[PDB]
């Protein structure tokens, strides 16, 4: 997320052993880290190995 | 200094107040608790985590 001139980042490493679709449950998302960027940004791309 | 009626600023907050050790395990990213009515009870020392 990008938010007031600031590019903030979340995670979790949570273990599931249903690999069909996504659990039930609840895992709540820390801010990793914070850092000042502020771009408007419009698209997104992913990378895959 | 703690156990002691001091008037205090950290990071700027101002106020006097009884500075205590606190059993509360903070996350990593918080630094100001607060309580039900939306009122520092709760501070991470600047200096020292």
């Amino acid at each position: 997320k990008n938010i007031d001139g600031y590019f903030k980042i979340y995670s979790k490493h949570t273990p599931i052993n249903l690999v069909r679709d996504l659990p039930q449950g609840f895992s709540a998302l820390e801010p990793l880290v914070d850092l000042p960027i502020g771009i408007n940004i419009t698209r997104f791309q992913t990378l895959l190995a | 200094v703690k156990n002691k009626c001091v008037n205090f600023n950290f990071n700027g907050l101002t106020g006097t107040g009884v500075l205590t050790e606190s059993n509360k395990k903070f996350l990593p990213f918080q630094q100001f608790g607060r309580d039900i009515a939306d009122t520092t009870d709760a501070v991470r020392d600047p200096q020292t985590l």
